[PDB]
RNA sequence: UUUGCU
RNA sequence: AGAGAAAUCAAG
């Protein structure tokens, strides 16, 4: 009949203490008036020796001319107080509001104290008090509004604590005839219709019995498409020094020439990029246009094209619908992930240590390490620096309108400091107003081999460097600020394959009990079938290879394919655990997934490793 | 992706994560978007009836249909009202306690909400200047436009801001003095269609879609509304167990999975997505949801109208069509709008209003989150269903615990079906149940027995943010600690992020090489003491949270000499953000 | 709010990236670098907090115990906490 | 716009 | 030319 947090004297006393069937609330007045007697009491409770304060309302008027004499004070009939502090003499009442900012002053004779309905308190009245007290009645509320809740009473509690409310909204006739233009309901839907929830004959749920297969796309093997070169990049070894006394050294020592050209980048491009160079050598990055300027980076190609293409406006106008070219598998995707994970004479992955403060803190900086002494000496951590060298420099120089060419070499250092040309990116005359658009760019690179049915618009030049001789592939591309700056920070796809080798060594750690960073077990995996796993540290390794390559030809096609994957991902771990795929009519997510295998060379590589695995579990 | 399905030690579960390429840059959509919007519109009326007939669909204003009229192989675009009001009756019953927040929050929160808080939203379509505009400028405009019209100071609560909306919209004519004195007039009609249209734009960097498609905003007279249906639709989201909203999802998600009967039983975990989620529900269902819910509540009848007025400009609503088709002749390229020339959508010309298309059926994505995902919810109400359910708008988990396989399989159906009778269809291709229970996945978060990974979305920009050194630093591994205790990177993998957004900061201060800094350092001898001048990191994994200033003291790696250098506050170059105030907390130009 | 996250690096770089208050304390030419502009608040480079760093005005060491107060209570009441033996399972 | 992240 | 993908940059 009362709220478990009500004691019994001060509901006795509440319920007596007033008439209150009299009144339009016949219960929540007397639950708030013990409320607030109950808050006095707490407050009450605690001493300094003397205590804190003492109840003053619920007591016969005696007392109150006893105190008033005594304690200096004087106490009315009409609004008697609750509180007095006398070791600061001033008077509180400790009223409760719904309104826990607006506290309008009822009266000016003393000080007020209101207080929130869920426990907080005025703006400058709870810093006088202490703050277990606050605490105290914080807790009394928060339980009161949960009882109010509970037995439902919110809106009368308001009305006892606030009085009564008022329509703050009305909506007038015009607007009404505007709001019932395109709805057959009123402002208030009303639809004279019994509510219930019929019975439809559905359809049946099917077992998903084998794992389906991805579509294999038939076409034109697909060309390398990424901004840069994979594990076909290599570097020129130059003397220590500056990048400008590298590139002076490499312009010095060169003789280059044709070897293959390609119509879509034209040899004589080629001058746009010595003239680069030796500016470069002389200190300027930036040079005057020059004649092969315009076929380089496509100066005044759009007006070409406009002028090409009017030449044929003799026609009707249709939709102008769009195809994709389809493309199969290329076969250099296996070739180069061999060659990414290659090893190296040098570790590329140089990051700082953290602190260690902690046995934590030891233990990740163990694992970091240890992942970075896997996957640190592999081709594909040189290819990552290369990328994340590049990106930086192409991307600062895309800040400010220019119409010269800017020179933008990809020169890194081995520890002992020999200069490493991996190639050089000619910045064409751009005018960036937005910040997606396509920036034209003449990238030159130092190759290791090549292929013409993998690079069939790159040029492919010799270089020869003191006897040295080298492959120079010149790419005429477009590409957008927005993926510059993605790969100005490429070091990022070392998270993904280190998750994973930290997570199967934990694994090994807990059911061990004892950590050992140095395990590296057997990963069983649906390989060709000549093996049937591989170590850890090489598994580690070819995921870094794949991820770097997904990130690299990320585009929708990869995207759409990796997030409809993962619900036949997880269909395989539930039929090789021998639990059961049920279906829904008309479903099929090999569908989605094959709606994004067109071009990509990834995502082709990716549903062929699909297809391989098993799909059948007994 | 043989390599990404492991067979000993971990799971294909595990290397979920790998299923990923957020590394490289994200698609941006490029030029008209009029297609994707016209096929947006388009897709409510061609689903309304189980043969196709746009031209017959296109009259109806409130999409309520029999049940002989919903396509069960199909996705289906109207609503049942009798099942709607019973569904939210049922609603009501079941989550009484949270229906009682909700009903302090109407008669206390509400009333007091302020109107600035409006200024907290995307670029707004302001209806004089006639170009988007920055969400605090356009509500000033609006404001200063109402208090013209209408003589008078509208207060600071919301809701004097939607009554003085509201008064506006029965004057028979509105005038706009600019400011540069420019008028500007306004028939009630003209008032009327600009705030019923929602301007639409790509959604920009979203990953995991191989098509793009767009989003929609509204006007600012009626983001009032708007605000206050979505602060309820939160409000009562927030107590209820069945809803995705960002909520404890770990102690959510490990709840459901530990969810077991007595090995006897059938489990069941239903993982799905909603096809076309907003391109087939109806604002009249959403609407007659909330009235059930205020009726039952007993609250008075002028919040009914507040909280219907909204949906109601939503049925009347005036897309936005973009640019234009893309049309060729020979080898040019034209944009035109619809209705010059014959295309797939010439079935809506009938409903163009200068560039803007008028549809009453479907949705846009991105205007009502909450109260579509209270719509959703209302349906799992009924006897039939007595699993466990979760639901993040677009993408749900259902848990059946029944007696045996047919019993599930019709609970599965029934829900399927019940979601239709609401307007709501799965997508069945992206629907999976898995039997027994215990491999699931759900709003990027995968489930395997007892062990939930959450697979980030997004990877941290592991870069600094721009601002200063040591606001940046302290921004940086203040995510990467939030990124840890989230689950979505462990020890190893933290260190390893720490690591790289040490390298970026320090490269991006010009700390790393030889630079014109490192080269004035060394020339005039001042050795690096802080991180951003080159001095190795004085953060860990554990200490990711302090501040670098009070760290490198206690440590002994600042001295009180350099510490009273670096933290006067008289020199000339001073300005969660926890950093003290240094020497290095520069401003930059530009 | 990308927008300066991208244009840090560049914005680092400029010439006079660090805007700061006149202040004679800080010399035009130290070692024959460039420290202020004196443009038509006035504009000064990177390497500014840095020489100040070396050669700033001190101030007292009560200044310096106020403001970093809040932080080494953190600093404090982590190096005082004790870790036990770190598990697997 | 002067050029050095393994 | 080229970048790219269901339509835009390759200036104005």
């Amino acid at each position: 009949d009362r709220p478990d947090h009500i004691d019994s004297r001060v509901w006795e006393l509440s319920e007596t203490q007033e008439d209150w069937i009299t009144q339009v609330h016949g219960h929540v007045r007397r639950v708030v008036e013990c409320w607030k007697y109950t808050i006095c009491c707490l407050i009450s409770n605690m001493h300094t020796g003397a205590p804190q304060y003492d109840v003053f309302k619920w007591q016969d008027r005696s007392t109150i001319e006893w105190i008033c004499s005594k304690k200096k004070v004087q106490y009315p009939e009409r609004d008697t107080p609750d509180l007095y502090d006398n070791e600061r003499a001033v008077a509180y009442k400790v009223l409760l509001v719904s309104d826990l900012s607006d506290h309008s002053p009822t009266s000016g004779i003393y000080h007020d104290l209101a207080f929130n309905l869920e426990g907080e308190a005025e703006e400058s009245c709870a810093l006088v008090l202490r703050g277990s007290q606050l605490q105290d009645i914080k807790g009394f509320l928060c339980r009161a509004l949960e009882w109010v809740v509970s037995n439902n009473l919110t809106q009368e509690v308001v009305e006892t604590i606030s009085g009564e409310a008022k329509l703050q909204f009305s909506v007038g006739t015009t607007f009404r005839t505007l709001l019932k233009r395109d709805t057959d309901w009123d402002v208030i839907p009303t639809p004279r219709v019994e509510p219930n929830v019929p019975r439809i004959e559905g359809r049946r749920w099917t077992q998903m019995k084998k794992l389906p297969l991805l579509k294999e796309k038939e076409g034109p093997p697909s060309p390398w498409r990424a901004l840069l070169l994979g594990a076909d990049s290599e570097y020129i070894v130059c003397p220590p020094g500056t990048d400008q006394e590298a590139i002076s050294w490499i312009h010095s020592q060169s003789e280059i020439e044709c070897i293959r050209e390609s119509k879509s980048t034209p040899a004589s491009v080629i001058t746009c990029l010595t003239s680069s160079l030796q500016s470069f050598a002389e200190g300027n990055p930036v040079r005057s246009r020059i004649h092969e300027d315009i076929i380089a980076f496509g100066i005044n190609k759009k007006q070409e094209k406009k002028q090409s293409a009017s030449s044929s406006a003799s026609g009707e106008w249709k939709r102008a619908e769009y195809q994709v070219e389809e493309m199969s598998l290329p076969p250099w995707v296996e070739e180069e992930m061999v060659l990414l994970r290659s090893d190296q004479e040098d570790n590329w992955i140089e990051l700082e240590k953290n602190a260690i403060y902690t046995e934590v803190d030891g233990v990740a900086e163990g694992l970091v390490d240890k992942y970075i002494e896997i996957v640190g000496r592999t081709k594909v951590a040189s290819v990552i620096e290369k990328w994340q060298i590049a990106a930086t420099r192409t991307f600062s120089q895309l800040h400010t309108d220019r119409s010269r060419i800017t020179a933008c070499p990809i020169i890194t250092r081995d520890p002992s400091g020999n200069c490493q040309f991996w190639g050089m990116v000619l910045l064409g005359p751009h005018h960036v107003k937005r910040d997606t658009d396509n920036a034209p760019l003449l990238i030159a690179e130092i190759m290791g081999e090549d292929t013409e049915e993998k690079y069939p618009k790159h040029s492919v030049f010799s270089l020869k460097v003191e006897g040295k001789q080298f492959l120079l592939s010149l790419k005429i591309t477009s590409f957008s600020r927005n993926k510059l700056y993605t790969f100005s920070n490429i070091r990022r796809v070392l998270i993904q394959p280190a998750s994973i080798y930290s997570q199967v060594v934990l694994s090994r750690a807990a059911e061990n009990n004892s950590l050992n960073l140095e395990v590296n077990p057997e990963i069983q995996l649906y390989l060709e079938g000549a093996q049937r796993g591989m170590t850890l540290y090489q598994w580690v390794r070819m995921i870094l290879c794949l991820e770097f390559l997904m990130a690299i030809y990320n585009n929708p096609q990869m995207e759409g394919f990796l997030a409809n994957m993962r619900r036949l991902h997880m269909s395989r771990h539930a039929m090789m655990e021998r639990r059961q795929v049920f279906l829904p009519f008309g479903s099929r997510p090999e569908d989605k997934v094959n709606e994004c295998i067109i071009n990509n060379p990834i995502v082709a590589y990716l549903a062929k490793g699909w297809n391989s695995m098993p799909n059948v579990y007994y | 992706m043989n390599l990404f399905t492991p067979r000993s030690e971990i799971n294909p579960t595990t290397t979920q994560e790998l299923l990923y390429a957020y590394t490289g840059p994200a698609p941006v959509a490029y030029g008209t978007r009029t297609r994707a919007v016209l096929e947006n519109i388009i897709r409510p009326y061609q689903y309304f009836y189980k043969e196709p007939n746009v031209q017959r669909a296109l009259d109806i204003k409130t999409g309520c249909k029999e049940p002989e009229d919903i396509n069960v192989e199909g996705p289906s675009s109207g609503f049942h009202t009798a099942s709607v009001l019973k569904l939210a009756d049922n609603f009501f019953r079941k989550y009484r306690p949270a229906m009682e927040k909700l009903k302090y929050w109407i008669l206390v929160k509400l009333p007091k909400l302020k109107y600035a808080e409006l200024s907290k939203g995307r670029q707004t379509y302001s209806f004089i200047h006639k170009r988007n505009l920055p969400a605090p400028i356009a509500l000033e405009e609006t404001v200063e436009f109402l208090e013209q019209n209408l003589r008078r100071k509208i207060g600071p609560t919301l809701l004097s801001y939607c009554q003085a909306i509201a008064d506006v919209m029965e004057l028979d004519e509105t005038t706009y003095e600019g400011a540069e004195t420019y008028t500007i007039k306004f028939s009630r009609e003209e008032l009327w269609d600009q705030m019923r249209t929602l301007n639409t734009m790509w959604k920009h960097l979203e990953r995991g879609r191989l098509n793009r498609r767009t989003i929609a905003t509204p006007s600012m007279l009626i983001r009032g509304f708007v605000k206050i249906v979505e602060d309820a639709a939160k409000e009562i989201l927030e107590n209820v167990p069945t809803s995705g909203v960002p909520v404890g999802g770990e102690e959510k998600l490990a709840k459901l999975a530990s969810k077991q009967t007595f090995h006897t039983a059938v489990t069941g975990e239903l993982s799905g997505d909603q096809e076309k989620f907003n391109e087939c529900l109806d604002p009249d269902a959403m609407r007659l949801m909330w009235t059930v819910f205020l009726r039952k509540l007993g609250c008075p009848d002028w919040i009914m109208e507040l909280f219907n007025i909204p949906f109601m400009v939503f049925k009347s609503k005036l897309a936005d069509m973009g640019e234009g088709l893309v049309y060729t002749k020979g080898k040019l390229t034209d944009r035109k709008p619809l209705g010059e020339m014959p295309s797939e959508f010439d079935d809506l010309v009938r409903n163009v209003v200068g560039n803007s298309i008028s549809c009453r059926l479907g949705m846009f994505m991105g205007m009502y989150n909450l109260t579509s995902t209270l719509l959703a919810l209302i349906s799992i109400e009924r006897e039939e269903l007595t699993g466990s359910h979760v639901e993040s708008s677009d993408d749900f988990i259902h848990f059946f615990n029944c007696k045996t396989h047919e019993e599930m399989f019709k609970q599965a159906e029934t829900l399927r079906l019940t979601l239709k009778l609401v307007g709501i269809n799965m997508s069945p291709s992206k629907c999976i149940l898995i039997s027994p229970a215990g491999i699931g996945e759900f709003n990027s978060k995968f489930h395997h027995r007892d062990f939930v990974g959450n697979v980030a979305t997004e990877l941290p920009a592991l870069v600094p943010n721009g601002t200063n050194p040591m606001t940046d630093l302290a921004m940086g591994l203040n995510v990467i600690k939030h990124s840890v205790n989230t689950g979505q990177m462990n020890l190893c993998t933290g260190a390893l992020a720490m690591r790289i957004f040490n390298h970026a900061y320090k490269y991006a201060y010009m700390a790393l090489g030889v630079t014109r800094r490192t080269r004035f350092m060394e020339e005039n001898a001042i050795t690096p003491l802080l991180t951003n001048q080159g001095a190795s990191p004085v953060h860990s994994f554990s200490t990711m949270h302090l501040d670098e200033v009070a760290l490198r003291r206690h440590l002994g790696l600042l001295d009180e000499e350099t510490l009273r250098r670096i933290l006067n506050p008289n020199n000339p170059v001073t300005q969660e953000d926890y950093s003290v105030p240094s020497c290095f907390k520069y401003t930059l130009s530009r | 709010d990308h927008a300066p996250q991208m244009r840090l690096v560049y914005s680092v770089r400029k010439p006079w990236p660090i805007s700061m208050t006149p202040s004679k304390e800080i010399p035009l030419v130290f070692n024959g670098t460039k420290l202020k502009d004196t443009i038509l608040r006035t504009r000064a480079n990177i390497v500014v907090p840095d020489y100040w760093s070396k050669y700033g005005s001190q101030t007292s060491l009560e200044v310096v115990n106020a403001i970093l107060y809040a932080e080494d209570l953190k600093v404090q009441r982590f190096f005082s906490t004790e870790w036990g033996e770190i598990r697997y399972g």
